[PDB]
């Protein structure tokens, strides 16, 4: 029963993993801005 | 209780490869948005300002290697002689020591036997001066047979110590030289400048650093291949001539950097060794030579070294110790510094 | 499910404090390099064993310091270094995370978990080379580490704070007494009171991969892994984490036990930490002695084990137990190694293969073994139900020599070789079984107390353990008594006495002779 | 941008490059011999970074005919050897060259044979017997089945015919690929077993990798590591049960001893190597199943001059989860295979995984061995008439198990004429209960001698005289 | 004129100091460790004059942390160590440092733990006998004044409480004091000392110096040297009979050999040292008795392999003068102190030294010992009765000779509340000799354990 | 490929050659003879070991 919990949990977390990654997707460009904005030292927009 | 335990590790280990994957992309694409805003030479610009006011908000630190102790001390005393010489000696006459100290070097390299019985540490002085005179009395210059009868009557912890310093004392003679006619900055600049090309054309400077090879055919290709141009100082290319010419078991562009590390010092500077990314201001350069020698106290100068990976700041190495204000090194952290 | 808020969360937190400003660092370039060792030249300021990063993640311990360079140990990744790549002192000598959230985790010698479990929080952190406890910041051994094995607690009892050697041929059965101990110490967990509660903390050095997942499998059948930490250096990882496996570990129960816990430390095996030592020190060119160990690999082990110290009152009375362990060549006890380790600890169980393949398991040599705490580590039942086993099994190894004459034996003599059988049978226990201390008591006094002269030596043990559930079953007062006094009274021996009659009239021997009177 | 050689004392090389050119640990260098006798084309491997660029390498080929200042090219990878279903059927070197065809696999994808372990995380525990229908290895032994196995012992005790045994019953009728690797080995065995693969239909699913003991230390200290990756390539990319043999490993060690000094490492003790626990534990702990992904690993250990304290077993010990020690002692007594009892061990020989009627048969044999060891030398002086009843009992009875723990094996046909035999895991066990229990013990010693199971015993008594 | 450090490889130390401020040999240097988890303050045995301003040392603690450059400063002499009568009832380490009480005696006199053994002109030619009071030492081992005495026991035999018998002999009898030096001490044991001796209240009588297990090989090597010079300030300045006790004299020869080893030294036969013979007379030619006053030395002995031909301790028994075997089957059988009389042995039992009478006396008393030991199988397997009449009027008799050897300790008296006391050598002798002539076999054997001479004898005997 | 051990204690006994059945071994074995000396001789030297 464990074995088969494991690989069904498996299976089900891997599909809305992958849905989670393409969600995830659109929040990119915020976040590499802010990151280059902290690195430069001076905020950037693009 | 365990099938559940591992259940939510496994969620976590998704949740951790997840964020993984999101920082990865999310650093790549400021990775590339940096390139992209810092190919504007204002950008740079911006950055170099921004690095010298954390600079100058720094605060201020405080802290040859392999000669042993009575080698040190005989080089200091053979330097304290030659000094007091030199006064006097004045340029034409320093020309014609430096000359001299090159060739007796020379001798004393190729004679091993010689070399030898002069090196090994006694404690009296009478012997060796006595076989310096004997040697070479008339031969040279008296001002040449005085740093000589210095040099022998002092102890060395390896023979080899006494013919490096008799070089240093040529060198010591050719840099007091070029002191006086009062052009020092630009044989700085052109010793470094051929220790750069040396560096960066290692053929050649394994061309030369072959010793077996008479020294004569080696100056001769070196005056007639790199410092035989019309734009080069005469002083700077007879310094590189000759430590080429007394070169033994040294790399040629180590050597190069040794004169230009030296030169600096007669002053009592400090090079520091600045990589910026592009070309410096004239406002820019001062400030930075300013910083630095406010954090490091004594006077420092300061060497270009240009270089696009940089991508800005400046990657400033000063005696052992390096101020890494490049933005390549800010993006190598952010990607590392990941979860 | 795995909700997207956190995802985003931790990166947004992540680059929102990403403040790398720019600082003054000490530089240095490697000159060579070659089998994990690798040399530095400048550095100037660098301290003896401090932590230096090299370029790509990797680590490394400055051990030579010369006038040219640093000889510096390569943790990890050794060919990734290359000539000419700069290295920078991170300022600190060795250092690992200590807190109470490294138990259930397997870390390596740096404390950065392998079993892919996340992250661990740390309480803070602790100096691998932080001295031991001085000669007066401790106090006497005196309470028991109960292992579960007769042998152990009968014959060479382990005290808290004691450093007991078990050192045995390979396959002699020691890793199996160091996991039946932490085993044992499942009831005082459960308890709660952190003055009976054992932190475990075992220290695998060179052991192939699935040992330690075989080890840590045994630890999760008992639910060992709630109070035990895995310190694993496995026989791929570099000599770096060999050697300082131990000290990492050791660091990490001296966090516990300077909070005022009990934590027991098994070192399996030390012999393999002196091996990835010397191998380190040639590389070194250090000068080699016997056995081509460095000068200091006595002063390695000796100043591991000291820091295992019973703490008094004033420092919060906590202990570390260490239970080193050493695999010894032939029975050669007289090596290097062993010499050493056996001269540093306190007492020592030597495990031996002829015992083993004879059936005594776990194969103790009762006649060699000692521990130098003594009675001191054992409860009052136990010091006095097992005061007689050892001149017992002494008489009996003497008389072996006369089993078919026993006719010629006089009857005292017969007696004692009889008792001795019993006894030998009694001490074997099965693997992963360790038991209590009452029952332990209660098996002794069924031995000592010529209770097993009526049971052929076949049945002893099952016999034996028959008893022990029949008391749990129905008369667990007994047990009471001792575990919550410490001590058998007499009224309670006289209950345990009709018990067992009662039982061997109940009792069916495998041959169907009575064993009753 | 290429090196030159400075220094050559016999296979360690030294090569000076340009400054930044040094090529990086590992990395595989090609020079060129081209004297008429000797001339090829040397493959070094970076060993050490000298400093002053100078690097110091290993030689995988013989270094007679190098000159010194030649042009040393830097290939800027590791040795790199062919990987996939195509090097099934086929030999190659420890360089990758296919040998039986010359040319083959250039073609194929290509791995690095320096590899990483996997994670601790990935490794699952394996408790699973692999029946092989030897007594002695069934009962008192028994291998796991995607588990590691040794077989130790000294020259010429029969690992290597073990080793083809075990071939025979475990290869033949194996799902997945196998792996061989002759690791500094005969030559004429390398052909023999190629042969015998390739007649007995079993080749077209095996991978030969061989490197000679008449061949550098170089090649036999990669020969291994070449075989190793073809099959952690098997086990990781194809996904199938793989069986790698591997003969004999403790070469690979031997190897990097006679090297080690050379590249300027102090000796340790016995003359080894200072990095010997090491080496051997990176390339051990690649030999490993995973967690889905199965490796059965059978390895012949030699023990130098017997000696099992020897350091190169000794640290090899720590790496199995079976061995079957092969015994001097066992040998000379004409007891095949000679395997001793009592020193051989297994991880899964405990009533959880083999039952507990095996446990405690395996148990009662090795009890009444280590009695009759005990008793032997009392025999040898003071004679049996000495002994009490019991221990004259125990003495028979240990005589015949000892005797019935030989077996006539399929291998070993050509060093007896006799065809060899199998026996099934339950009629071992009840065959042994029924000596411990004294069934047997009328019967002569001499029917118990390289026979099968309880019904060759029968008819070998019949030969006997006896019933 | 304060030197730096060049090189640091493990405990070894080079330091460069100016041309002409070269510490001699043997010097104490200190450098500063400022890191601040390993801060401390590194004391420097100066080992070798390497050549051109350089020194090797051996560190006596730990280098973990030390930076290259940092200031040396030479201290002008070699270690050296408090004395005085302030030193007893407390505990010292390698380099005099207080322990119990950090600070204490640095206001006391100083000595160096390098010096020279009496002049030969000054050794006292004349062998002599310590009168410790015990009947069993004094009759068949006896100890020798100014002389070695290896001490064997296993755990639990009454090792430690022979310790404190001997400390409580010569503090009452001779008005001596003693000196423990633990080398390569366990810190366990050492803090089990610490509080045994101060429960037995002579602490008070003893000064404790610990070099532990967990210190490099410099303080476990030089431990003993600091010991042996406070005993030999007790001795030569206070004019005391001092008691050294060493444990373990090998484990001061191993840190010799370590030492050896880490500064570059060829091994010689069996990887010890090659100056090991010349290093364990340094120590123990310093034990000696000279202008009528001594250090007598108790040590315990490690045997490698039980090889008593191994270097080390053939090295160590050209020096011992007697030997006490603690056995566990005198101390099952009750019997204290649990010495072993056979075993045990000494050098000066010979008539030439103790005389004509207590010689016939030690050795009919070996004599029959030794037979009752050959008896002790038979009557073990075979019962007493399998003996005949004289085996078991010899076995009697034997008895009763071995529980008189046992005697009431004054280490006892914490234990058990009787006094201990103290046998006159000639009563010992002539109760013995009347033992062995049978003259009170008539008794029972309960009458002879834990008394004093014949007066306790006889008393007991009426108390029965 | 196998070896002939010899010994001394052998030699002088009378056994000559003095080759220690026991241990020596051909690695080979019966490809090594012809039929008829494989058929006599199959299991020769194990029958000497015991
Ligand atoms: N009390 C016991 N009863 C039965 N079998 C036991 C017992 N203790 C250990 N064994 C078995 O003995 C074998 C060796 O045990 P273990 O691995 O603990 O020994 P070791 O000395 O640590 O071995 P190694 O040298 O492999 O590290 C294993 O099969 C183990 O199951
Ligand atoms: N099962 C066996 N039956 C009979 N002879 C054997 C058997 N195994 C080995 N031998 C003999 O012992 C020799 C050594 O065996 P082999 O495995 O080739 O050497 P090694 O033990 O060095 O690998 C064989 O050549 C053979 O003659
Ligand atoms: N003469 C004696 N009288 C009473 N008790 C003793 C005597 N001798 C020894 N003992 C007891 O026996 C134990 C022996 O332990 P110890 O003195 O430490 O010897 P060891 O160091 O050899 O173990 C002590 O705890 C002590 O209580
Ligand atoms: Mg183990
Ligand atoms: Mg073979």
């Amino acid at each position: 029963e464990v074995a088969q919990t494991l690989t069904q949990a498996d299976q089900q977390l891997s599909a809305q993993g992958d849905q989670v990654r393409s969600g995830l997707e659109s929040s990119v460009d915020g976040l590499s801005a802010k990151l280059a904005s902290r690195i430069l030292g001076v905020d950037v927009n693009s | 209780a365990q099938g559940a335990q591992q259940i939510q590790l496994m969620r976590q280990q998704l949740i951790r490869q997840l964020r993984t994957g999101l920082g990865a992309e999310a650093v790549n694409k400021a990775a590339e948005i940096v390139r992209a805003h810092v190919a504007d030479p204002q950008a740079q610009s911006a950055t170099v300002d921004r690095f010298l006011s954390e600079l100058e908000q720094m605060a201020p630190s405080s802290v040859t290697s392999r000669l042993r102790a009575a080698s040190r001390q005989s080089l200091a005393a053979l330097v304290e002689k030659f000094d007091s010489v030199a006064g006097g000696l004045d340029a034409d006459g320093l020309t014609n020591l430096a000359d001299e100290l090159a060739s007796v070097a020379k001798l004393l390299l190729s004679e091993t036997a010689l070399n030898k019985h002069l090196a090994e540490p006694t404690d009296d002085s009478a012997p060796k001066v006595r076989l310096l005179e004997r040697l070479l009395s008339d031969k040279v210059s008296a001002t040449t047979l005085d740093l000589l009868r210095t040099a022998v009557s002092n102890r060395w912890s390896t023979e080899s110590n006494l013919i490096d310093a008799v070089e240093h004392t040529a060198r010591l003679a050719l840099l007091k030289r070029a002191e006086i006619a009062g052009e020092v900055d630009e044989v700085e600049e052109q010793l470094f400048r051929f220790g750069r090309v040396l560096d960066a054309e290692p053929r050649l400077s394994a061309l030369l650093s072959d010793y077996t090879t008479p020294a004569e055919g080696r100056v001769a290709l070196l005056d007639k291949a790199l410092t035989g141009r019309p734009g080069v100082n005469q002083t700077a290319a007879a310094l590189l001539s000759q430590t080429v010419g007394l070169l033994r078991g040294e790399r040629a562009d180590e050597a190069v950097i040794d004169l230009a590390e030296l030169a600096v010092s007669r002053r009592g500077e400090v090079v520091a060794h600045v990589s910026a990314a592009a070309e410096l201001s004239d406002a820019q350069r001062t400030r930075l030579t300013e910083v630095l020698s406010r954090i490091y106290g004594r006077p420092v100068s300061v060497q270009l070294h240009v270089d696009p990976e940089l991508l800005g700041g400046l990657s400033i190495t000063v005696g052992d110790e390096v101020i890494d204000g490049s933005i390549a090194s800010r993006l190598a952290a952010a990607q590392t510094g990941l979860p | 499910t795995i909700s997207a808020a956190d995802i985003e969360g931790a990166i947004e937190d992540y680059v929102s404090s990403f403040s790398a400003d720019t600082e003054r660092e000490e530089i240095g370039t490697v000159i060579d390099a070659g089998d994990g060792i690798a040399h530095v030249e400048g550095l100037p300021s660098v301290m003896t064993q401090e932590l230096l990063e090299f370029p790509g993640g990797v680590l490394g311990v400055a051990l030579n310091l010369d006038e040219h360079s640093v000889g510096a140990v390569i943790l990890g990744e050794f060919e990734k270094i290359e000539e000419g790549q700069q290295v920078k002192r991170t300022g600190e000598v060795l250092s690992v995370p200590v807190g109470d959230a490294f138990l259930g985790r397997v870390v390596n010698p740096l404390g950065q978990p392998i079993d892919g479990q996340g992250d661990i929080a740390a309480e803070t952190r602790r100096a691998l080379e932080l001295q031991a406890p001085s000669v007066v910041q401790r106090q006497s051994v005196s309470e028991p580490l109960q292992t579960g094995i007769k042998a152990i607690d009968a014959m060479t009892p382990i005290g808290r704070g004691q450093r007991q050697l078990i050192i045995g041929d390979r396959k002699t059965g020691k890793t199996a007494v160091c996991v039946d101990t932490i085993l044992n110490q499942r009831e005082a967990w459960l308890t709660g009171d952190p003055k009976q509660q054992v932190r475990c903390v075992y220290v695998a050095i060179g052991q192939k991969g699935t040992t330690i997942a075989s080890v840590k499998r045994a630890l999760e059948e008992g639910g060992a892994m709630e109070y035990t930490t895995i310190v694993a250096a496995p026989a791929s990882d570099a000599a770096g984490f060999k050697w300082l496996a131990p000290y990492t570990g050791s660091a990490i129960g001296q966090h516990w036990m300077y909070n005022g816990k009990h934590v027991l430390i098994v070192f399996d095996d030390l012999s393999k930490q002196a091996d990835a030592y010397r191998a380190i020190s040639l590389l070194l060119r250090r000068p080699p002695g016997r056995e081509a160990f460095p000068g200091d690999v006595f002063y390695l082990h000796s100043r591991l084990l000291e820091r295992c110290a019973k703490l008094s009152d004033e420092l919060g009375g906590g202990s570390m137990t260490g239970l080193p362990i050493i695999e010894t060549k032939a029975n050669d006890i007289s090596a290097f190694i062993p010499t050493n380790v056996i001269s540093i600890t306190d007492g020592q169980c030597f495990l031996e293969s002829d015992l083993f393949n004879q059936g005594v398991r776990p194969a103790i040599n009762v006649g060699v073994s000692v521990s130098r705490v003594g009675g001191a580590a054992q409860i009052k039942a136990m010091k006095e139900v097992a005061g007689s086993l050892r001149l017992d099994l002494s008489q009996y190894r003497e008389l072996e020599a006369f089993a078919a004459f026993a006719s010629d034996l006089d009857a005292a003599s017969k007696a004692q070789l009889d008792r001795g059988a019993r006894l030998v049978e009694l001490l074997k226990q099965p693997q992963y079984s360790p038991l209590a201390v009452e029952e332990q008591v209660v098996a002794i006094f069924l031995g000592t107390q010529g209770h097993l002269d009526s049971v052929p030596v076949e049945d002893v043990q099952r016999f034996e353990s028959e008893l022990l559930e029949h008391v749990k079953a129905s008369h667990s007062d007994i047990f009471d008594g001792i575990r919550e006094t410490k001590k058998l009274s007499e009224e309670a021996e006289e209950k345990l006495v009709s018990v067992i009659n009662e039982f061997k009239k109940g009792f069916q021997a495998s041959d169907g002779s009575s064993v009753v009177v | 941008t290429a090196g030159r050689v400075v220094r050559i004392t016999g296979p360690v090389v030294d090569v000076e490059f340009p400054r930044g050119s040094v090529p990086e640990l590992f990395n595989a260098l090609h020079a060129e011999i081209t004297f008429g006798a000797l001339a090829k084309t040397l493959t070094l491997e970076v060993a050490q970074h000298l400093g002053d660029s100078l690097v110091r390498c290993i030689s995988m080929q013989p270094t007679d005919g190098l000159v010194r200042g030649v042009e040393v090219t830097d290939t800027g990878a590791s040795i790199s050897v062919p990987v996939g279903d195509g090097v099934k059927g086929h030999v190659f070197n420890a360089l990758g060259d296919c040998l039986d065809d010359p040319g083959y696999g250039k073609d194929f994808e290509h791995w690095s044979i320096h590899r990483k372990p996997p994670a601790f995380s990935d490794l699952e525990p394996r408790t699973e017997m692999l029946e092989t229908g030897l007594k002695v290895v069934d009962l008192l032994t028994p291998y796991v089945r995607g588990g590691k196995i040794a077989l130790f012992g000294g020259a010429g005790v029969g690992k290597t015919v073990l080793i083809q045994e075990m071939i025979n019953r475990i290869a033949r009728n194996f799902g997945g690929t196998s792996v061989f690797a002759g690791v500094g080995e005969r030559t004429r065995e390398g052909n023999d077993l190629w042969v015998e693969l390739a007649d007995a239909n079993v080749l077209k699913d095996t991978a030969l990798v061989f490197g000679q003991m008449d061949e550098p230390p170089g090649t036999r200290m990669r020969v291994a590591l070449s075989a190793l990756t073809m099959a952690e390539f098997f086990r990781d990319e194809q996904g199938q049960d793989v069986l790698l043999f591997i003969d004999n490993i403790f070469r690979f060690t031997q190897a990097g001893s006679e090297v080690s000094t050379l590249l300027g490492r102090m000796p340790s003790a016995v003359g080894y190597q200072p990095t010997l626990a090491d080496e051997m534990g990176e390339l051990q702990e690649r030999i490993t199943s995973t967690r889905g992904r199965s490796i059965t690993s059978m390895q012949a250990v030699y023990v130098p001059a017997d000696d099992y304290t020897d350091p190169a077993p000794a640290t090899t010990f720590a790496h199995l989860d079976a061995t079957t020690e092969l015994s001097r002692a066992v040998f000379s007594k004409g007891i095949f295979p000679a395997v001793d009892p009592l020193a051989s061990s297994s991880t899964i020989l405990d009533p959880a995984i083999v039952g507990d009627e095996h446990y405690r048969v395996a148990q009662e044999v090795i009890r009444i061995l280590q009695r009759y060891k005990d008793l032997q030398d009392i025999i040898a002086i003071l004679g049996i008439d000495e002994l009490s009843e019991e221990d004259k009992q125990l003495v028979n009875r240990a005589r015949r198990i000892e005797r019935f723990l030989s077996q006539n094996m399929m291998a070993a046909e050509q060093f007896t004429g006799q065809p060899g035999s199998t026996v099934p895991l339950k009629e071992t066990i009840e065959a042994f209960d029924k000596l411990t229990k004294g069934e047997f013990d009328h019967l002569p010693e001499q029917a118990f001698f390289l026979i099968g199971g309880l019904d060759d015993l029968a008819k070998k008594a019949e030969s006997l005289g006896a019933k």
